[PDB]
RNA sequence: CAAACCGCCUCUGCCCGCG
RNA sequence: GUGGAAAGGCGGGCAGAGGCGGUUUG
């Protein structure tokens, strides 16, 4: 039932490795390039988590707001093995358990499901954010053909606590530094409520800039920083005439936490 | 038999390898479209009292095959090995040097290796709101490297310059039947001339799909209809390739439709002369 | 033969161990089954000594580097070729030990694979020694020593 | 009627990983070489499905240029279950639903199957544009050959939010930095309907730069890129007497945003000039 | 002018939906 | 006067949890 389209707001900027960065496959590399890379989904997937575990916490003090999460009562439901009951984590995907909301009139006043999406049996409904993978910047390239490391390989080892013996191993990581060029797109389907979908990305931006992104990150491999460059917002007009008809926020200095945000996006609410 | 041998080298798969009954019916909307109405039935007038064309069969780097005739199977003992006999009739194509063997009933080879091959691609079909699909498949000729489809003509030269050559560079561009719209039908067309050395006989092999005038003497039978302008063609019995007429000259029957003009179904034979034995 | 890398196999898997190597002064020897049936019987007397397996790696890396420069990554793929002769015997001007005897085993073969490619193709002449460069450390693996 | 055809040809890069799939997931490749392709019918309804989405926001806005969306209200047909109830996606093919017209009159006036072609009962008003289907570059085929990998194998995996468990799966991605060969041609049945026409497919080409092309598109598999090589209006005489009177517009470095505005009043110019 | 060791293990590795 | 016309193999899914480069040598 009824999908619309007005716009189309894309992030861009910059991933700053602040520590190592470890995501596995041995760090990824594209075959052709040979440089390490993030994908979109270790990313979306990454975002999500988090900003799932932030509704579960919430998931009272919403549903006035976000109705159908009044349908669930925080937990898994691996303690009682059924699809859908009133527990909030509601899909096995092969022996573990995940939030999707079932349906799409359901998924569509869910906040999680309204902006990364979801599944199901009779009803379907997908996502409004577009995560596309991050290769190295342009001067990380150049810093390549220069002849410079860009992956270590880091030698960790595991102590016995009575004889002090110790077990080496050896991790792989991209160096702490490292940039990679980022875009996420926010599909605007509806003028209603984009705010609260911006809004609700950039609480999980935050919440990655605190944890840490794929490896071990307890121990310190992870430590993402987003430099951001351009929100752009690109309208239904854009894509006709093909003019820079597209209204830019000037952020090119400013933190996840310091977009969030009145100031920034008033042209993109006149613009409606 | 000289005849002018049109190559259509494939841009994407067909349909299917296309029937003379199909390739009439791509040249006919291809002269209504180009030229007008009153030159459509020059073309008509042009194939009752003169040309045919046959229909298209496998090319595979400069061997170009032709179809088995059925007369190579009431006597194939007399040729000749089980494995071979049988080997020997399944088959559906031989080779130009191979045919103009079996025209005169020798012993002849049959080809190793099928030009194309029929694949059918799972397709989805996604609504709008919900990305929810369902599937279906679809069935398709895909070719080989250097392989392709062509078709011979016999007749003057300025029906071919005329008419033909044009609606060959018309349904370049929009292919010869199939989902044309997804890139299928398309092709470039260049031209040759092949020479078959055939037996002057009594009898004939058609290379064409044959719709008979009287009973032939061998025959592989073949229903098909058709599609003209939405309008379902009732199914009609031609003869498939490759089989045994004596001086019957096939015939094209008008259609009715319910359309603006008549449509007629191109239901001439192609003769190239065979030896036969008795029976 | 499973069983052979028995006790003097040292012994044993010498008989022409260096003769042919030498004869194998250049790079591309033989492309057939004779790369992998020396590459058998160069490992399958290293493992009767010791032959301590994991100070290779960065052979490893290089050879990445000059592939990479095969992949149109550097029309110079002449100074990572001499850079392995700077490193070719500095693991043995390091540290010296038990395992020392396979590394008699290992150094006699290097310089018939080293010396060749001043004057050569870089992205050719190279698949050989890169084929005999890891089937001695997965026969080596497969016989029970890494 | 007839007067001539339109051929759009040029390049796709995919710059992020493109995966189809052939029903542990391979994508879908040439039965005989091997290769992958792009099919034509996955980026024909690829542009159709946004094309719709972006005609199914202005239904109110182009009832004065384009009748016949007077007809619909903007929406879907899914709750109450009668096709063509009134509102936008009326026809329900299988189990999905789409706007699809269901008359030739009707369709003459739909900017969607106008171009992209209706299917209707006792009328069928044929698409036209064909998208041809699209192969790798002959560049991509020497790299082929070079024994480099032309598809990848990327190992996903899905995680429990409380036990954190892996549970992964893989695909199979073409190598993103490929190219590919697209040709798009055109019909011109009207010369009224043309400007319009190809407006609307530049447009659909431009919403497919933002969006994605099959696969798991918002875990970063599309970014399709196209760079187009030349036009051709090939008229009506071409194709009668086979002479070079095919205008060539030359648009060698250009992206579909440069060539909505920057060669549709100038590029153009000529073709107008011989309608 | 560094003597000696340890130089990866533990777990899942395609599903639900269209015919 | 084309066994045709219309139809995106696609929606959702973090390569992750755990592990002192360490023990002895005036
Ligand atoms: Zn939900
Ligand atoms: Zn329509």
């Amino acid at each position: 039932m009824d999908r619309r389209f007005y716009g189309k707001i894309v992030i861009k900027g910059k991933i700053k490795a602040v520590t190592g960065l470890h995501i596995g496959s041995p760090v990824i590399k594209d075959p052709h390039t040979g440089l390490p890379y993030i994908p979109g989904s270790s990313l979306k997937g990454r975002l999500r988590s988090l900003f799932e575990i932030l509704v579960n916490s919430r998931l009272g003090e919403w549903r006035e707001k976000y109705p159908s999460l009044a349908n669930y009562s925080p937990g898994s439901c691996r303690p009682d093995n059924q699809e859908n009951c009133g527990k909030f984590f509601n899909r096995k995907i092969n022996r573990g358990w995940i939030h999707v909301c079932p349906d799409y009139e359901t998924a569509l006043a869910c906040p999680v499901c309204r902006l990364f999406g979801a599944s199901g049996k009779e009803s379907n409904f997908p996502s409004r954010i577009i995560v596309r993978d991050a290769f190295l910047t342009k001067e990380w390239e150049e810093k390549w053909r220069a002849g410079e490391a860009i992956t270590e390989a880091k030698i960790e080892v595991g102590i016995d606590r009575v004889t002090s013996q110790a077990n080496p191993r050896t991790n792989e990581r991209v160096v702490a530094g490292a940039e990679f060029e980022f875009e996420i797109i926010y599909n605007v389907e509806n003028t209603t409520h984009w705010r609260d979908d911006i809004k609700n990305l950039l609480t999980a931006m935050a919440l990655l800039e605190d944890s840490y992104l794929g490896g071990s990150g307890s121990r310190g491999y992870g430590k993402v920083k987003f430099i951001f460059d351009s929100f752009e917002f690109r309208p239904l007009d854009y894509y006709r005439t093909g003019k820079d008809e597209d209204i830019v926020s000037i952020d090119a200095r400013e933190k996840s936490v310091s977009d969030i945000f009145d100031s920034l996006f008033s042209e993109v609410e006149g613009k409606l | 038999p000289k005849f002018i041998a049109v190559k259509l080298i494939p841009k994407g798969p067909f349909r299917d390898i296309p029937r003379a009954d199909t390739l009439f019916g791509a040249i006919g909307n291809a002269i209504s479209a180009i030229h007008g109405q009153s030159a459509v039935e020059e073309l008509v007038d042009a194939f009752v009292g003169g040309a045919r064309i046959s229909s298209a069969f496998p090319y595979s780097g400069d061997t170009y095959y032709l179809p088995k005739p059925l007369s190579v199977e009431p006597a194939l003992e007399g040729i000749l090995r089980y494995t071979t006999a049988k080997r020997l009739r399944k088959a559906k194509y031989l080779d130009l040097k191979n045919f103009e063997l079996a025209l005169r009933l020798r012993p002849f080879t049959i080809p190793e290796e099928i030009p194309y091959a029929r694949v059918d691609v799972p397709r989805v079909v996604l609504d709008r709101v919900t990305q929810d699909s369902s599937i279906y498949f679809w069935e398709e000729i895909r070719f080989r490297e250097k392989s392709g489809v062509y078709f011979l003509y016999s007749g003057p030269r300025e029906v071919f310059d005329g008419y033909i050559a044009p609606a060959m560079r018309f349904l370049g561009d929009t292919g010869i039947g199939g989902k044309s719209t997804w890139g299928a039908g398309l092709f470039e067309v260049e031209f040759h001339e092949m020479k078959i050395d055939a037996p002057g006989s009594e009898y004939s092999v058609t290379l064409s799909n044959a719709l008979p005038t009287k009973t032939p003497v061998l025959w592989r039978l073949l229903r098909k209809g058709g599609w003209s302008f939405g309008r379902r063609k009732p199914r009609m019995t031609f003869i498939a390739e490759g089989s045994i007429v004596k001086n019957d000259p096939g015939g094209m029957e008008r259609l009715e439709l319910g359309l603006s003009h008549e449509v007629y179904v191109y239901g001439l034979t192609f003769p190239l002369g065979v030896e036969l034995p008795e029976g | 033969k499973k069983m052979l890398e028995k006790g003097k196999q040292w012994e044993a898997i010498q008989p022409y161990f260096d003769n042919v190597v030498r004869e194998a002064k250049n790079f591309l020897e033989w492309s057939p089954n004779k790369r992998l049936a020396n590459a058998v019987t160069v490992a399958a007397y290293l493992t009767s000594q010791g032959l301590k397996t994991n100070q290779v790696r960065k052979i490893l890396d290089m050879a990445r580097t000059t592939e990479l420069k095969v992949k149109r990554g550097e029309g110079d793929i002449k100074d990572d070729l001499v850079k392995m002769r700077y490193l070719l015997a500095y693991t043995v001007g390091k540290a010296t030990g038990q395992s020392k005897y396979s590394l008699d085993a290992f150094h006699r073969i290097l310089d018939p694979m080293l010396e060749v490619l001043m004057g050569s193709p870089k992205k050719e002449n190279f698949e050989k020694f890169y084929d005999f460069l890891q089937a001695v450390v997965a026969y080596h693996k497969f016989f029970g020593g890494g």
